[PDB]
C-alpha cells in the first residue's frame, strides 16, 4: 500500500521552475528541489486468447 | 444371411499465422553547445554542497 504524505513535493524554494508537459500541453511549476520530472509515454499491451 | 456395410470419414485441418513489426521514427535531433553551459540550479546546489 501507498501510505501518507511524507515529503513536501511543492516547496518551490523561491524558484520559478516552469516545465511544459508535451502530454498535457500545459505548463506546470516543478518544486525547486526535485531532480527531474518528465512526461514521455510508454504503452505496453499483453493480449491472450485461449 | 449376413450383410455388413461400413463407412468412415475423418478430416483434420491446422492453421498457424504470425506477424511481427518493429518500426522506429525520428522526428527531432539536436546538438549541444560545447561551452558555457547553463547548469540547473539543482545541479549547482549538489556540486556546491560537495
Ligand atoms: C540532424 O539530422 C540531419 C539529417 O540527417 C543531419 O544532417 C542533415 O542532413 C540533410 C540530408 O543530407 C541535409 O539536407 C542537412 O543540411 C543536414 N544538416 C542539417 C543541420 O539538417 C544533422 O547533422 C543532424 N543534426 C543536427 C544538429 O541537425
Amino acid at each position: 500500500q501507498f501510505r501518507n504524505r511524507v515529503i513536501n513535493t511543492k516547496s518551490f524554494g523561491g524558484q520559478c521552475r516552469k516545465v511544459f508537459s508535451g502530454d498535457g500541453k500545459d505548463f506546470y511549476r516543478l518544486s525547486g528541489n526535485v531532480l527531474s520530472y518528465t512526461f514521455q509515454v510508454k504503452i505496453n499491451n499483453d493480449f491472450n486468447y485461449e | 444371411n449376413s450383410a455388413f456395410k461400413q463407412a468412415i470419414q475423418a478430416s483434420h485441418k491446422k492453421d498457424s499465422s504470425f506477424i511481427r513489426i518493429h518500426k522506429v521514427m525520428k522526428v527531432l535531433n539536436f546538438t549541444t553547445k560545447a561551452k558555457d553551459l547553463h547548469l540547473s540550479d539543482v545541479f549547482l546546489k549538489a556540486l556546491n554542497h560537495l
